[PDB]
RNA sequence: CAUCAGACACCACAAAAGGUGUUAGUUCAUCUAGACAGCCGGACGGUGGCCAUGGAAGUCGGAAUCCGCUAAGGAGUGUGU
């Protein structure tokens, strides 16, 4: 028991966010371009997975 | 007590800005800025100095803190 | 004296009343029987917005232009066996169904007797409601009547 | 069609310009889709409510200049949440239509124009 | 393209008066005194009056304008703090341990101390920095309050807090526990 | 601008595929006929449409995919139940 009003705003921290493909890098849940250079700032993303 | 904002008093370009021309042919005389074309080139004409109108770079020349 | 409204729901004869008016001084099974004066003609699917005031249930009709476009249409079948659909394409009425649904307390902003007989004369996707044609292409060439409804 | 509904626009804020007398503007911001069909459904008599673009109003009273100058009185007035009431009732019954009904717990009248002036009402 | 001048205009309210000397930044207003050192960044300030500071970058590039906006947005912020200020509302979220927030004087530093996270034995503790106050609001269960003047310190120490509260070796989206910022407005109760 | 810079033949190496890094360009469309973005509000009615009826109203599911008001609102994008 967490108290959804709480318990969407955990997920912001931590579920709304979306996932590099190639370098499994947590990014920003609408961003277009990964951040970091080692995977070349590719612009293939998914989001990350909800649960169940 | 008020902004302390406090200058960088540069002086610019503008048409009629004066110059004092210090490479080439003239070497060390006055002229003026007619038309500025772009970044880096002016154009000039010193007529009672002597100088003939043209395009000018603004590393052959140096702006003078006068204006008309 | 008090104000009750509830609106009760597509049923064949007598066809969940009690949780919706248990807290306005009605029946539960008695008015499940009272709804059965009014949507008995009118075997089609409608609502009824009844309006009980603090003793006793009193359900009235909501005129619903769906509903007087499915009374202009086939009402065969009883309850719970046609084995595929239960639907019914029928007849055309061409004039009747400009006069009943522009008299359907003229809903959807009508301007028109076209207006409201293309709006419930058009939406039809049970019926065909015509001889040699079909609807939702017949609100271009409906141009007659307009003035005697307005 | 971009093209022809603003010429469509154009054609339309031209007559509806050049046919009615009575104009009042109206402050109209944020209201409902259900307030504002119980005005299409209630002033089918003589007032004709139009909304839309109040910055494509602007090149449109922008091209009026030479038709019927006195319409260069209402660009500082379409700034806001404003709408046009085309009728030919000149003050009274417009505006105790638009302003006393539907109200709950914005429907106002603020620029009255007729035939060149303004008046407050 | 070499933009040949962009600028910026910063609003001045009343009770703020500011000081740049070359690119040092001074500040002072009804809250305090703000300073920002802004040496690494080229930009040209003008005073056009009382109210009104125009930035601007001459014959800049593209990464140099960039720069222009967000020295805007960096004076903004520092004023808007000194005339206002800045109150985060981090609220605890915890699933079965009830988290332990206190402040502690240690060596006059002020922690702030979480215990029983995720009913762990290790006592956490966040040095608070200069500027920001700390304090637990009355009639909402499990909340912390950080106010001050400065963004960076209270935004950087609401982080500290946050961050120091990850949790290790599990599923982040199952374990939800942690400390995070809900809100994050202004200490003048009106605005 | 490179938290593996690059540097001039033969000659001592580098590719496919990617980059809202950054400069230039091509085509089309909105473009000033005040757009885009953002903030404030609507997001109608026929309609619980026809139905499989414990229940289905946009929403376990199927097909038609309409009209009026419009400035605009889908027989609805998900959630909820």
């Amino acid at each position: 028991i967490i108290e959804p009003s709480l318990k969407a705003l955990a997920s912001k921290y931590n579920c709304d966010k979306s996932v590099c493909r190639k370098c499994y890098a947590r990014l920003p849940p609408r961003a277009t371009n990964c951040r970091k250079r080692k995977c070349g700032h590719t612009n293939q993303l998914r989001p990350k997975k909800k649960l169940k | 007590t008020d902004s302390i904002v406090k200058a960088s008093n540069w002086r610019l370009v503008e048409v009629g800005r004066v110059v004092l021309i210090k490479k080439g042919q003239s070497a060390g005389k006055l002229a003026a800025i007619v038309e500025i074309i772009d970044q880096k080139k002016v154009l000039i004409d010193g007529p009672k100095a002597g100088v003939p109108r043209q395009a000018i770079n603004l590393g052959q020349v140096v702006l003078t803190p006068l204006t008309f | 004296e008090v104000k009750y409204l509830y609106l009760r729901a597509v049923g064949g004869e007598v066809g969940l009343a009690p949780k919706i008016g248990p807290l306005g001084l009605s029946p539960k099974k008695v008015g499940e029987d009272i709804a059965k004066a009014t949507k008995e003609k009118g075997i089609k699917v409608t609502v009824q917005l009844k309006i009980q005031n603090r003793q006793a249930a009193a359900s009235v009709v909501p005129s619903a232009s769906s509903l007087v476009i499915t009374a202009l249409k086939e009402p065969p079948r009883d309850r719970k066996k046609d084995k595929n659909v239960k639907h019914s394409g029928n007849i055309q009425l061409d004039e009747i169904i400009e006069i009943a649904r522009q008299m359907r307390d003229k809903s959807f902003g009508r301007t028109l007797a076209s207006v409201t007989k293309e709006i419930l004369g058009t939406a039809q996707s049970v019926g065909c409601r015509v001889d040699f044609k079909n609807p939702h292409d017949i609100i271009e060439g409906i141009n007659a009547g307009e003035i005697e409804i307005p | 069609g971009i093209r022809e509904k603003k010429a469509e626009y154009f054609a339309k804020l031209r007559e509806y310009l050049e046919e009615y007398k009575s104009l009042f503007v109206v402050g109209v911001d944020n209201v409902s889709s259900q307030q504002m069909h119980e005005v299409r459904k209630e002033l089918r008599g003589r007032a004709v409510v139009l909304m839309g673009k109040n910055t494509m109003v602007r090149r449109a009273i922008r091209g009026f200049l030479s038709d019927l100058p006195d319409f260069e009185k209402l660009l500082p007035f379409v700034k806001g949440n404003v709408g046009f009431v085309f009728t030919n009732e000149p003050l009274t019954e417009i505006k105790n239509v638009i302003v006393s009904n539907r109200v709950a717990a914005g429907l106002t009248v603020v620029q009255v124009y007729d035939n060149g002036q303004v008046f407050p009402s | 393209m070499k933009y040949i001048q962009t600028e910026q205009q910063i609003e001045v309210p009343e009770g703020v008066t500011v000081s740049i000397k070359s690119r040092i930044v001074k500040v002072v207003g009804p809250r305090g005194t703000l300073t920002k050192n802004l040496k690494h960044i080229d930009v040209t300030f003008t005073k056009v009056n009382n109210q009104l500071i125009k930035v601007a970058v001459h014959n800049g590039g593209r990464k140099h304008v960039a720069a222009l906006r967000t020295v805007k947005s960096l004076v903004d912020n520092m004023i808007t703090g000194v005339t206002k200020g800045y109150k985060y509302k981090m609220r605890y979220v915890y699933a079965h341990f009830p988290i332990n927030v206190n402040i502690v004087e240690k060596d006059g530093a002020k922690f702030i101390e979480v215990r029983n996270f995720l009913g762990d034995k290790k006592i956490r503790n966040v040095p608070v920095r200069d500027g920001v106050t700390i304090e637990f609001s009355t009639n909402v269960k499990d909340e912390i309050v950080l106010s001050g003047n400065s963004v960076e310190d209270v935004s950087q120490n609401a982080a500290d807090l946050q961050q120091i509260c990850r949790v290790r070796n599990k599923d982040i989206r199952k374990f939800l526990d942690g400390i995070y910022v809900s809100h994050k407005g202004f200490i003048t109760e009106d605005l």
